[PDB]
RNA sequence: GGUCCGGCCGGGAACUCAAAGGAGACUGCCAGUGAUAAACUGGAGGAAGGUGGGGAUGACGUCAAGUCAUCAUGGCCCUUACGACCAGGGCUACACACGUGCUACAAUGGCGCAUACAAAGAGAAGCGACCUCGCGAGAGCAAGCGGACCUCAUAAAGUGCGUCGUAGUCCGGAUUGGAGUCUGCAACUCGACUCCAUGAAGUCGGAAUCGCUAGUAAUCGUGGAUCAGAAUGCCACGGUG
RNA sequence: CGAAGAACCUUACCUGGUCUUGACAUCCACGGAAGUUUUCAGAGAUGAGAAUGUGCCUUCGGGAACCGUGAGACAGGUGC
């Protein structure tokens, strides 16, 4: 994903905290898991366009939604490249 | 790819990684990204001296700025004012404080990264090409080494078609696992493209 | 107060503690047909042990865990050969010509990249 | 290949003991299921055992050691033949061929249960009829009728 | 396919209803909202649902609110 | 009886033959048996004088036969009249499950030709 | 009743880390433990070898991360050494929890 | 030793187990052969002999082979834009063709009961026991655990019985319909899962062609990652074999 | 196969709404502590309000963050 595409998502993840902080428990719990008709709807759908569902995440370093490894902050190329120069601890060619 | 260009299995057997820190399994990611970002800003503010290689050490409550150079004559600057400032930058990206560590000497003929960025500066001033890598390998054999083998991409005279710049002298085995293969990369930023640079010194046996 | 022999077979590793005696056949406070699934293997693995003779020189008390069903019965073989060298070496030798003092020289092999099973490289037709 | 092939240990039948009978389990192994195999074996043994004399090992063993071939045909351009030349096989591979053919022969029956199928087929091995036998009678027919060295 | 038991009533129909509880038909309702499932008061109207290109009016029936109203506009055409 | 829909098959288990009762199937069978307090070890062949009642009674509680085959097929035209996706896809023969009509869908298009 | 988690990648490092602390721990209590090594909480990946095409060749990396716990079971006043004063390593979970 | 028979309790560190540190195997030794060269064939001892097994190990090179779309970048071109931001659609069309997989065509079996043993990984926008409710998926209640502890987990084929009898069926599950579940604001083209029904084609595949030399093939599950939420995919682990 | 699951967004593509030193950067100048919850209208994108918070330092201007505007050098390009 290109410089711009990353950017899009940075601002999405930023705005996530302005629809998910105090707003978070509000958006979810206090608004779901029973409570619940034409009310619940228009409340919960506050923009439609920010929620953690809508977070596409990607890397913090080079983006792209394929290849991704959320658990470790790393992605396809950003394993091989880095690891080789020894920029990720612990990694070595596999032999389990 | 020719070979798999190995040097990360060779920090997996001998000599710790160049970014040793510990984190929890999903706490990894944060600690990760912050580090590679910090390393980048670090290498730019640290191109004033010849980078042998930065490495970092983080016990997750401080980070350690552990640049090694062939120009600690610049890294000091005047007293401790120099590096002081540089630490502040660190503090921004990776949110913890930092402490400066020593830069040791061993001659820029030794350790592969010295011999990289040097020949690269030459090439970006558009001189020697064939003779560029060569002068820096007669250097490295002069004192020390048990054989150096540089490889550098083609494009002699600045020319369009590449034809590989390859000279070795001595011995560099490149599959040894009692090994002492130093390796770093540079890339030039010529007015015609990108010349990848590769330096392989077999300093010793272990 | 016991005498041991090992039991290392393909994933199932086995404690084997001999009381010298005869007249038992127990394995896990259970017995063959109570502990095994009633496989075919378990009946079979009495034969190589009767060469230098058993349940007439030793009581069988076995406490195996982990690994396979067959692996298990296997592990008996690698335990009783081992407890049938601890009294004389005459035993041992006919256990090595039996090939069941030898630890199993086969073990489950890794999948590799490009392989769909442990050594099955995808069928094609593209020529 | 360098050197020549080794041999590989196989365990005989536990209840009656015959390597050859166990090599018949191997031949009947599909799905890898040796378990579900050890059923069928005894299931066919008894059928045999009642109806036939000899041993119960020689309800299979002998009966089969006469509808096993002694010639297999391949071919090569060595001898100056383009044709299928007889090959006197090792006694062990004698077995393997017949055992195999007999087992194809009970999945060509819909005579209910791979017990009852394979059973009555092997009872007719001593009676020398059944399309299991007739494969021999096609190999050895070719070879001796169209001999082209040996 | 399913609606769970949370069908979307939608808000961009909500607005329509309030401009349709004093008026029957007066226009083909420019409604980009597809994921509706409309109240009876709005049934009997030409709800012009958006189909990714231009809207198409839909003479709703009660059996077109068993399900989304988007489904009753083709969003591709085959020939 | 043979009840609603001609034939009830026999020479086989009660549950089985009950699966052949045009809208009764695997579960729905043993569910009538459980109801009517009766076994499946016995065949239908034996047709109990108890079971004979519950035949019509429990298949009368389910939508089955003509009744079901009506309603379903009434609803294939229902949507069709309203410009539904589910609708028009039935008259091209097409699926509604998002299936592969780039490659497959040879029960919707019929077989390879 | 004390879990001090020493957790690092390669064992040629965890053992240097063990050995700088484990000395004082000798004196410490009368029911203190040696380094209990646990099984390995292991990770390992496979990521695609190239910027494009194929998927029969991926680069395989590994990364053991075995988990020693010396421990200092049965508290004394001397615990402070091997807790804080002799350990602060980068590559190892420094654990000051009792 | 206790037992409220469970490593549940203390106790014992023997044992497995983990997994750090060693021990070892080198054609070293025995016989024969050979040139009384290496080596070869057998042999012993031994867990293992003669690249031990499996990884990682991609030579110098070739294909202007792929990748300006991870990223980098020389030039060129675009600049109230092929930029930029959003809603919807299209990425999962289709009248077709081809490739790589999955599931069957059956009693070496299917379904029903009960029952036999695992290995390796995962985890605080998590996995989620328990108990309650649900035919069920699962929901409600919530313990426990950031973890050889607890939750995922009950391994499944297998086995002993019950049956069905070689029928397109008691096989097989496609299609569709209805009913429902879950993640979300919301599953319309383009979600998966369950529930019941409907019940497909198919009765082992011409011509041809490929895989696979052993813990493999075959077959049977299991776990992971990406995952809000969609694995017959990939990636890994064992079972039988 | 890239794609370690493509419902929306992803997403480059298309149709429409819409913007033009900019969605994303640095640098210079101005205003305003940053901000907070809402209203109306719009499909939303947004656009304009309505109330409320008055931070770090000051030399009292300025800055340091941060937000809009202005002006350009530039910026953007998964364009070839």
């Amino acid at each position: 994903a290109k410089q711009s595409m990353k950017a899009r998502e940075v601002k999405r993840v930023a705005l996530a905290d302005k629809y998910f902080a105090k707003r978070a428990e509000l958006k979810a719990i206090i608004s779901d898991v029973n409570a619940r008709w034409n009310a619940v709807l228009k409340l919960q759908t506050l923009p439609r366009d920010s929620s953690p569902s809508r977070q596409r995440n990607r890397c913090r370093q080079t983006g792209r939604p394929h290849g991704f490894l959320r658990k470790f902050g790393l992605s396809r190329i950003k394993v091989r490249e880095a690891a080789m120069r020894g920029e990720i601890p612990g990694l070595k060619k596999a032999s389990w | 790819g020719q070979k798999v260009h190995p040097n990360g299995i060779r920090l997996g057997i001998v000599k710790p990684w160049n970014s040793t820190w510990f984190a929890n399994t999903k706490e990894f990611a944060d600690n990760l990204d912050s580090d590679f970002k910090v390393r980048q800003y670090l290498t730019k503010e640290l191109a004033k001296a010849s980078v042998s290689r930065i490495v970092i050490e983080r016990p997750a409550k401080s980070i350690r700025v552990t640049i090694h150079t062939a120009r600690p004559g610049i890294v000091i600057g005047k007293k401790g004012e120099d590096v002081e400032k540089l630490r502040k930058v660190v503090a921004d990206i990776a949110g913890v404080p930092a402490q400066i560590n020593i830069a040791e000497v061993r001659k820029p003929e030794l350790d592969a990264k010295l011999v990289a960025d040097s020949i690269t500066s030459q090439l970006e001033r558009r001189v020697m090409f064939r003779r560029a890598m060569k002068r820096a390998v007669q250097n490295a054999m002069r004192l020390g080494a048990k054989g150096i083998k540089v490889e550098v991409s083609g494009r002699l005279g600045g020319a369009e078609i590449a034809r590989t710049e390859w000279y070795r002298e001595g011995r560099v085995p490149l599959h040894t696992l009692r090994a002492d293969i130093d390796y770093n990369t540079s890339e030039a930023h010529t007015t015609y493209g990108v010349i990848g640079v590769k330096v392989w010194i077999f300093k010793g046996e272990i | 107060n016991q005498y041991y022999g090992t039991g290392r077979r393909k994933s199932s590793a086995a404690r084997v503690f001999i009381k010298p005696g005869n007249g038992k056949i127990v394995i896990n406070q259970r017995s063959l047909e109570q502990y095994f699934g009633r496989e075919t293997a378990r009946m079979v693995v009495r034969q190589p042990l009767e060469l230098v003779d058993m349940v007439e020189k030793l009581d069988l008390y076995i406490t195996v865990k982990g690994g396979g069903i067959s692996g298990q019965a296997g592990a008996i073989r690698h335990g009783i050969t081992r407890a049938l060298m601890e009294y004389d070496e005459s035993l041992r030798s006919e256990l090595r010509k039996a090939g069941f003092v030898t630890r199993d020289a086969r073990q489950v092999e890794r999948k590799k990249v490009g392989l769909r099973k442990a050594r099955r490289r995808p069928q094609f037709s593209k020529r | 290949r360098r050197r020549v092939i080794g041999q590989r240990k196989i365990l005989p039948d536990p209840k009656f003991g015959s390597e050859l009978l166990a090599k018949f389990v191997n031949i009947l192994m599909v799905d890898g299921k040796k378990s579900t195999a050890e059923s069928i074996v005894y299931s066919a043994l008894e059928t045999l055992a009642q109806r036939s004399g000899k041993s119960e090992l020689e309800a299979f063993e002998v009966a089969l050691e006469n509808v096993r071939p002694t010639v297999e045909v391949k071919s090569r351009r060595v001898g100056g033949s383009t044709y299928q030349v007889p090959v006197e096989v090792r006694p062990v591979r004698r077995n393997a061929l017949a055992m195999r053919w007999i087992v194809e022969a009970a999945r060509k029956r819909g005579d209910k249960s791979m017990a009852l199928r394979l059973a009555n087929e092997l009872s007719d091995a001593a009676e020398n009829k059944g399309t299991a036998v007739k494969k021999r009678e096609d190999v050895h027919r070719m070879a001796e009728a169209n001999k082209a060295f040996a | 396919r399913s609606l769970k038991k949370g069908p979307f009533i939608d808000l961009h129909l909500l607005k329509k209803v309030e401009k349709a509880v004093e008026s029957g038909d007066k226009k083909p309702l420019r409604t980009w909202s597809r994921r509706s499932t409309i109240f009876p008061n709005m049934i009997g109207l030409t709800i012009a649902v958006h189909n990714g290109r231009q809207h198409v009016p839909v003479f709703v029936t009660d059996e077109m609110v068993g399900h989304k109203l988007g489904e009753f506009a083709p969003t591709r055409t085959y020939r | 009886a043979r009840i609603a829909g001609i034939n009830i098959p026999d020479h086989k288990h009660a549950v089985i033959a009950l699966t052949s009762i045009y809208g009764v199937g695997k579960t729905r069978s043993k569910a009538i048996l459980a109801a009517a307090g009766i076994a499946e070890d016995v065949k239908i062949s034996e047709l109990s004088e108890g079971q004979i009642d519950t035949l019509r009674d429990e298949v009368a509680k389910f939508v089955v036969e003509g009744d079901l085959r009506r309603e379903i097929s009434m609803s294939i035209k229902r949507l069709m009249d309203l410009g539904c996706y589910r609708g028009l896809r039935h008259r091209r023969g097409l699926p509604v499950r998002g299936q592969r009509t780039k490659t497959n869908a040879r029960t919707r298009k019929g077989p390879r030709k | 009743r004390i879990r001090i988690r020493l957790k690092a990648f390669d064992h040629r490092l965890i053992d240097q880390a063990t050995a700088e602390i484990v000395e004082t721990a000798k004196r410490t209590g009368a029911q203190v433990r040696g380094p209990i090594p646990l099984p390995t909480r292991k990770e390992r990946f496979t990521v695609l070898i190239s910027p494009h095409v194929n998927k029969d060749a991926r680069d395989q990396y590994e990364i053991r991360t075995h988990l020693r716990l010396v421990d200092i079971v049965e508290p004394t006043e001397k615990t402070v050494d091997a807790l804080m004063r002799l350990d602060l390593a980068a590559g190892v979970d420094v654990q000051i929890s009792l």
